[PDB]
RNA sequence: AUCGAGAGGG
DNA sequence: ACGTCCCTCTCGA
């Protein structure tokens, strides 16, 4: 009842999932136009956490004495401390990443913070570190100017959906979106000199890496995402109930509000075996 | 041994627009029937040999193409058209959509 | 394989193929193609002595023979039914050199009449409209007479000396 | 929008007044809203030329756009006519803020 | 009736299928006797005589991809990335 | 009459074909099939015009074969009789009944029934000839004959005509 | 709102047993449920009714009669849908048969 | 094969649905059934110009159709008629034959209620399919008379509860008649154009005037043919007869002696016979047996098995295999080991090209009996040439072009699989290892996304006939590529059992190699450094 | 050969 | 209203 019911939906080239007859299903398969393999499930450092610690791994001040980056984690050391042209990006830094710390807790409100996404940024850079070879004492040589413009332009360019006109392109931002935040979070312009000891070249590898891994990522048009759909949810059931035998009856194999609990959801049917509110 | 729906199916998944054609045509059924330009219906009589193609009932001998299908479709058809219902087949289009 | 398109007696009774709202190889609305037996012989020989000059990029009853070069060279002789046209339209076309056909055509059309006609027209040397207009049925109230046979004595003038 | 706080019979009359069709709501459903619900996402009205540009830009026809009902509980919360159409915005697991848009009949 | 490429919008890179038909359709044409251009390393086998050709974008094929309202935008193998 | 459509033919090539001069080929390959032909719906296809510049458009390889179609759209010469066109011709088969004329690449009949009552037939004659009061029609000679009726027989579409209407014979 | 619901009550069957599965996959069903009005069903008379291909359709529970009903109400099959290639021994619009193939002597001369 | 054709090979686009004017029918037709009586003119091998091929298709494998005078494979049938003599329901349009006498005035046939109406005007607009048919009748069941003008639309009568007492259609008045079937169609017929239109119908694919059949359809001997068990027709044979006989009755029973109460029985038994061969789980009824129940077409075409579950959504395959599957640790993820009585019997198209031609005539030169043989070859002039037996299976040098069906061998796109199969890591492909013993041997860590075992399950495999297919099946159906599941968006296989258990028996810092072992250790890996 | 019923194999 | 996929046997009109 499934597979010949989705059958037919497969993405297409705009990126649509859709059907026999134009209509949509999706404007975006998974909502993210993201393919299922290219996915793993890193934490988000953003948001999980004391407002406390947040600000000491993520904010850092240059008008401050003590609050800054001590030249040990970047050759523009002194010739930045003070420095405000630039206390101003660091600044509309680490108002986008508090943008952010909310954002999620408006999405991610069970205080969830391990998600599935593409890119394992979390290994990309002891890749990075591995294959370039970082030294944790002598420090890095990035500008602040480098860093946070370049995570700027990183987002730039992870393309989902191409388009001219600002409805796509609206579109567009929405799918990144949750992406993005994963960047920020984790090329954060304290962490890659504090944690990460980046070089100049090994970030913007990094930066490059990235920006590949995802449109790799991205979906095919031509996935017969139905058809596919259906045997993902279909499998399971027939193996919560095909390997039953292997105990000796105890409890929930295939005959307790489960396979049946699917029977009622796709054919609907008011009769309901079991209602329930569940009220606050 | 029976390719059977629920292989037409993980193939669907897969993407083997072509092999999935080939599984159900070339490695059984396939046909060539003649149809017609206005009664979408296999009824043409195929004197090849000779380059005579008629389809009497509507006179014409020109509006004629030739397809492959599965000869069970082609069957399904002769049944259905038994129960007096007609589909017909066509090659040109008119809706887009 | 079989030759598409895009898409009855003498009384313009044509096909769908052959009505006069025919559509262009552009597709815009553009009228038809009826041309004479010299407007024909030449469109031919022009259009074969382009071929020549192509694959070589890889007078009297005189006619007869040096266009009979070309049907054997230009066109292999596959093609019983090209032959006899090109013959058939020398012996019975009525104009030699291109001038004069323009001419021919400049004053058909300025009657308006149908293709048909302004083919069938230049090609039966008509002497009075009652010849004219009998062979050509369609006519009849289409053109006085008088105005036909002062097209049909011009028509008389300016046929090439052969 | 005329509320009524118990009950009104068919004496019916309420589409006659071209060009004025008349919301009619209830207080025993208007004491609780139904938009503040955790699981009631942000449907947008859309205009006449905010619609002839989804129906352009995603190469549609009508048709093929999801839909929404006359009857829903937010198309009434709006009033939604038919060919009225909607951009019903929401947190996503993944996209972190899908955008789907529904028509209404 | 078409799409002007300097208005395409699809995916500028290949596709798993593209590509895939397209290894296997010149593989087809080759093993069918065809012309290759390429030029033969030493391969009996006609897979790999085509997945030369795709490494050196030497085969003539467009990809015409259509979009749900009817229309196609062209992309040349020539043209296309190849990543995955 | 004479016509000039814009006709459209599919061809398709084997792969081996497909790199050196495809046009060349599917250029002669049209006219392999086009050129020299006759039907009812256009009639005689008989010239192809306008060569260099003929389309070929782009090629679709087909699916589970390895080949290609093209629609090919050509404009060429056309011949199509209709009935009561009169056409002016020579002779060539005088039979007894009545004497066959070529016009074109068809070939108009005409009967002893549709000659006017004066078409004495003579056989004792080299060659083959028709009497009458004044002129004689025979093997090689030129008439103006009126279509009645056409008919498509393969790859040609012969017809009968007239002489008995006025302003006919007299050549 | 629905959805939302229809989805969570999906999703607690299936990571109840464990198992697990992406979002997408439900998401997709759920989707295809509720963007229709209102839960149209997974059954003959739910989805299957629908205005889609006819021979699509009949490949499901009803399968005599909907011919029927079509054969009389002049229905008509558009041909996108997978099945009606299937029966149809056509390769269908899928993958590797979503776009067409094309030659170009212009590339076919660069390449020569 | 089949003989070349000089028509255009095309594809199907469109599939329109209609319904055979019983004239499209008696003109389409080639000759006209008559007779009941099979092929037996004598009881003789030769046909009959009644029933079966009288220009329908021939019965016997070497004689030829008296129409289109080709060989059976490649005549697909003909179909002729059987005149009726009195119109007869459609054992399927029944209800909706009815359905639209509830919506049309039985005397003088325009809709019941017209274009005056505020749900009348408002369904009539419902451009939807047939919703608005539905709408059109609920909203028209009731009125029972026609109009003179109302607050003018002709006639005036009074319209009858028509209800449904099997086969026939009943129809009181507040006096009590039964509808029939020669007054019933004259009310279609008279259905005005406009009518049956916004109704539900079509002015030329589905007139409704249709659902009553006149001429009948004779479907030709490939629907139902028959078998030598001196034959034996098919049970949709048989059947034609019995209304072939059932009409006969009737159409001398309104001829010479006509006593109605006669009449009235076998023309609704002719409408039972006709009804009977299309539908045949009707209602109530008695479900006419065949001196048993009798096959009806509609369930010929029924789910589960029958041309649409069973031979279209799927079929069976020449070039499958089948065998015990045992698993193998000295063998790769991605090939699978097919036993040699596979590969020889397991062929596979390919074409004769200067790049393999040096390879081909050594294969053809070895033959069926030998591993990498030949069990076919094609020439141009494409008729089969057997090697197993072919005289000149001696020489035989090759053409270029030409197509060695050759055997199967090592490292060959094979589509593998095992049987619950409900999910795409359950048919990936394969390369071939051509081995041993009559055992599909497999990668021990490829069991999984098959559930697989080694204690009695057969497994399945395909074999793509084409290059294309090969690469579809290489490219994107390979069991590599598939190392990771979208399902659940992890890898769908690993380690296990013997490798799985000991590897942490090896991964203890209790656990120690000494210098011999080492090096075995360390060859074993294909991929060694060769530094110790 | 065809339909109908029956026991086992994953 | 349909009622998991496939496969191997054996037997009565
Ligand atoms: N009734 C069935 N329907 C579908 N598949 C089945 C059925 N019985 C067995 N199978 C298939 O057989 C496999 C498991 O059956 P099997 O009895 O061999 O399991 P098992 O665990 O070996 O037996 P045991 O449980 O005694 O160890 C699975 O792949 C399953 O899909
Ligand atoms: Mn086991
Ligand atoms: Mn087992
Ligand atoms: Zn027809
Ligand atoms: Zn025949
Ligand atoms: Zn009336």
């Amino acid at each position: 009842r499934l597979v010949k019911a989705l059958e037919d939906i497969m993405v297409h080239y705009d990126n649509t999932t859709r059907n026999s007859l134009g209509n949509v299903i999706q404007f975006i398969y998974g909502e993210d136009g993201m393919d299922a393999a290219h996915i793993e499930k890193q934490s988000l450092d953003t948001i999980g956490g004391s407002d406390a610690a947040f600000e000491k791994r993520y904010r850092v001040d240059l008008l401050n004495t003590d609050h800054t980056l001590d030249p040990s984690l970047l050759e523009s050391g002194s010739e930045i401390l003070g420095d405000l042209k630039l206390q101003v990006l660091l600044d509309e830094e680490y108002k986008q990443l508090v943008k952010d710390r909310k954002f999620l807790r408006e999405v991610f409100v069970d205080g969830e913070a391990n998600w599935p996404l593409p890119v394992n940024i979390r290994r990309i850079i002891q890749n990075a570190q591995q294959t370039f070879h970082i030294d944790h004492t002598k420090p890095s040589d990035l500008t602040i100017k480098d860093i946070v413009l370049g995570v700027k332009d990183l987002q730039e360019n992870l393309l989902v959906l191409r388009g001219k006109n600002e409805i796509i392109q609206n579109a567009q931002r929405d799918a990144v979106t949750l992406f993005c935040c994963l960047l920020r979070s984790r090329l954060a312009t304290r962490r890659v000199l504090q944690e990460y000891r980046l070089t100049k070249q090994a970030f913007d590898w990094v930066l490059s890496n990235i920006e590949a891994q995802f449109l790799r990522s991205v979906v095919h048009p031509g996935e017969m995402v139905g058809v596919l759909a259906a045997q993902s949810i279909g499998e399971p059931a027939t193996q919560m109930t095909l390997n039953t035998f292997h105990f000796a009856g105890v409890a929930s194999k295939k005959v307790t509000s489960g396979v049946p609990r699917l029977k009622e959801i796709l054919n609907v049917a008011k009769n309901m075996k079991t209602p329930s509110l569940t009220v606050y | 041994l029976r390719f059977g729906e629920m292989e037409r199916d993980c193939m669907i998944a897969h993407g083997a627009a072509s092999f999935l054609k080939e599984r159900l045509m070339e490695a059984s059924d396939a046909f060539r029937v003649h149809i017609c330009g206005i009664c979408g219906l296999m009824t043409v009589i195929a004197k090849l040999n000779h380059n005579q193609f008629e389809c009497k009932g509507c006179d014409n001998k020109i509006d004629i193409y030739q397809i492959h299908i599965p000869y069970a479709a082609k069957l399904l058809f002769q049944e259905l058209m038994a129960m007096n219902i007609t589909p017909r087949l066509y090659t040109d289009r008119s809706r887009d959509f | 394989v079989s030759t598409s398109t895009f898409q009855n007696a003498a009384t313009l009774q044509l096909g769908q193929e052959f009505q006069l709202k025919q559509i262009n190889h552009q597709g815009e609305e553009e009228e038809l193609i009826a041309l004479n037996l010299s407007e024909a012989r030449l469109v031919i020989k022009e259009a074969l002595v382009e071929r020549r000059r192509a694959f070589k990029r890889s007078t009297r009853e005189k006619e007869l023979e040096s266009i009979d070069v070309l049907l054997e060279q230009t066109t292999g002789g596959n093609n019983k039914d090209l032959k006899n046209t090109m013959q058939y339209l020398t012996n019975f076309s009525r104009f030699r050199d291109q001038e004069t056909v323009g001419a021919v055509i400049q004053l058909l059309k300025s009657t308006g009449l149908h293709p048909f006609e302004v083919a069938q027209l230049g090609s039966l040397a008509c002497d009075t409209a009652d010849e004219a207009k009998t062979l050509i049925p369609s006519l009849n109230n289409k053109i006085s007479d008088d105005e036909l046979e002062r097209i049909l004595k011009e028509l008389s003038n300016l046929e090439t000396l052969y | 929008i005329f509320v009524y706080q118990n009950n009104i019979t068919p004496s019916k009359l309420v589409p006659s007044i071209p060009p004025a069709t008349i919301e009619t709501f209830n207080e025993a459903a208007l004491v609780v809203n139904i938009t503040h619900h955790e699981l009631v996402p942000k449907h947008i009205r859309l205009s006449s030329d905010e619609k002839r540009e989804l129906l352009k830009r995603y190469r549609l026809k009508e048709s093929q756009l999801p839909r929404i009902q006359r009857a829903d509980p937010v198309a009434l919360y709006l009033g939604l006519k038919r060919g009225e159409v909607v951009k019903i915005i929401r947190k996503s697991e993944t996209s972190g803020r899908y955008a789907s848009y529904r028509i209404c009949m | 009736k078409a799409i002007p490429k300097d208005q395409r919008a699809t995916t500028p890179y290949m596709t798993k299928y593209e590509r895939a038909r397209i290894l296997g359709t010149r593989a087809l044409q080759i093993s069918m006797n065809a012309p290759v251009f390429v030029d033969l390393e030493g391969e009996t086998d006609p897979l790999r005589i085509a997945m030369k050709e795709l490494a050196e974008k030497k085969i003539p094929l467009v990809i015409r991809r259509y979009l749900p309202d009817g229309s196609f935008e062209d992309w040349s193998v020539e043209e296309l990335i190849v990543d995955l | 009459m004479f016509f000039i459509k814009d006709l459209s033919l599919n061809i398709t090539l084997h792969p081996s074909f497909f790199g050196p001069r495809m046009k060349q080929y599917l250029k002669t390959k049209l006219l392999e099939e086009v050129e020299g032909s006759c039907t009812g719906k256009f009639g005689y296809i008989l010239c192809v015009l306008d060569y260099d510049n003929i389309d070929i458009q782009r090629g679709r390889i087909l699916p589970t074969d390895g080949s290609a179609e093209f629609n090919v759209k050509y404009r060429a010469v056309v011949f199509k009789p209709f009935k009561g066109e009169v056409v002016d011709g020579t002779v060539v088969s005088c039979s007894q009944h009545g004497f066959e004329v070529q016009v074109g690449p068809m070939k108009v009949f005409v009967t002893k029934h549709l000659m006017p009552q004066d078409l004495t037939f003579n056989a004792g004659s080299n060659p083959p000839s028709y009497q009458s009061s004044e002129d004689v029609i025979t093997i090689k000679s030129r008439i103006r004959v009126k279509i009645e009726g056409c008919i498509s027989q393969v790859s040609s579409i012969h017809a009968i005509g007239s002489i008995k209407e006025d302003y006919l014979g007299a050549i | 709102a629905g959805r939302a619901a229809l989805y969570k009550e999906v999703y607690n069957v299936i990571a109840s047993d464990g198992s697990y599965v992406n979002y997408r996959h439900m998401a997709l069903l759920v989707d295809v449920m509720t963007t229709q009005g209102g839960l149209t069903s997974v059954t003959r008379h739910g989805f299957n009714r629908s205005n889609t291909g006819a021979l699509m359709r009949c490949s499901f529970e009803e399968t005599v009669e909907i011919l029927f009903e079509a054969g009389a109400s002049a229905e008509l099959d558009d041909c996108r849908g997978v099945s009606e290639n299937v029966i149809l021994g056509q390769m269908a619009p899928i993958g590797t048969g979503a776009f067409d193939v094309m030659i170009d002597e212009e590339s076919l001369v660069k390449y020569m | 094969g089949q003989q070349y054709s000089s028509a255009p090979l095309r594809t199907v686009k469109e599939v329109q649905f209609g319904l055979f004017s019983p004239e499209e029918v008696r003109a389409i037709s080639v000759a006209k059934i008559r007779f009941p009586e099979t092929m037996d003119e004598t009881q003789t091998r030769a046909k009959i110009g009644g029933l079966n091929d009288p220009r329908l298709g021939s019965i016997d494998r070497n004689l030829k159709c008296q129409t289109c005078q080709e060989g059976m494979n490649e005549c697909p049938g003909h179909f002729g008629h059987i005149d009726l003599a009195k119109p007869v329901f459609h054992v399927g349009f029944i209800a909706k034959i009815k359905k639209v006498c509830e919506c049309v005035c039985m005397h003088c046939g325009k809709l019941l209620l017209d274009e005056h109406n505020e749900l009348m005007r408002q369904a009539l607009a419902i451009k939807d399919s047939k919703k608005r048919f539905a709408a059109i009748w609920t909203l028209c069941k009731t009125k029972m008379v026609c109009e003179t003008d109302v607050p003018s639309r002709g006639c005036g009568n009074t319209q009858p509860t028509i209800r449904k007492d099997g086969l026939k259609l009943v129809g009181s008045w507040k006096e009590l008649r039964v509808l029939s079937t020669e007054e019933i169609l004259n009310i279609f017929k008279h259905i005005s154009v406009k009518d049956f239109t916004s109704l539900g119908f079509n002015e030329v694919f589905s007139r409704p005037e249709w659902m009553i059949l006149t001429c009948l359809p004779v479907p030709p001997p490939p629907v139902r043919p028959s078998i030598s068990f001196q034959r034996g027709e098919d049970d949709l044979t048989f059947k034609l007869a019995d209304i072939l006989k059932a009409n006969i009755s009737l159409e001398t029973l309104e001829h010479n002696g006509a006593p109605h109460h006669a009449i009235e029985e076998a023309e609704s038994l002719l409408q039972f016979h006709v009804a009977t061969y299309m539908d045949n789980d009707i209602a109530g009824q008695p479900q006419a047996l065949q001196k048993s129940p009798v096959k009806s077409i509609r369930a010929r075409l029924k789910g589960k098995e029958g041309r649409i579950r069973g031979n279209l959504m799927g079929k069976r395959v020449d070039f499958s295999a089948r065998t015990v599957i045992s698993g193998d640790p000295n063998l790769e993820l991605d090939q699978v080991g097919v036993p040699k009585s596979i590969a020889k019997t397991l062929t596979y198209p390919e074409v004769v090209t200067p790049y393999n031609i040096d390879r081909l005539t050594q294969l053809v030169r070895n033959g069926p009996n030998e591993h990498p043989g030949a069990k076919y070859v094609i020439r141009d002039s494409g008729d089969r040439i057997d090697l197993r037996y072919s005289k000149r299976a001696g020489d035989i040098q090759l053409q270029y072009g030409w197509k060695v069906e050759r055997h199967i061998m090592d490292n060959d796109p094979v589509l593998f699989n095992r049987q619950p199969s409900l999910h795409k890591m359950s048919m990936m492909a394969h390369r071939v290892k051509v081995i041993p013993y009559s055992t599909f041997r497999l990668n021990l860590s490829v069991t999984s996304p098959y559930n697989a075992d080694f204690d009695g399950d057969e497994m399945n495999l395909h074999v793509p006939q084409s290059e294309e297919t090969r690469a579809e099946l290489s490219q994107l159906c390979a069991v590599p590529l598939q190392i990771v599941s979208p399902q659940s968006n992890k890898p769908c296989m690993g380690i296990v059992q013997d490798t799985l258990c000991g590897i942490r028996k090896l991964t203890l810092r209790d656990t120690f190699i000494e210098l011999d072992q080492v090096l075995n250790m360390l060859y074993w890996v294909p991929d060694w450094d060769g530094v110790i």
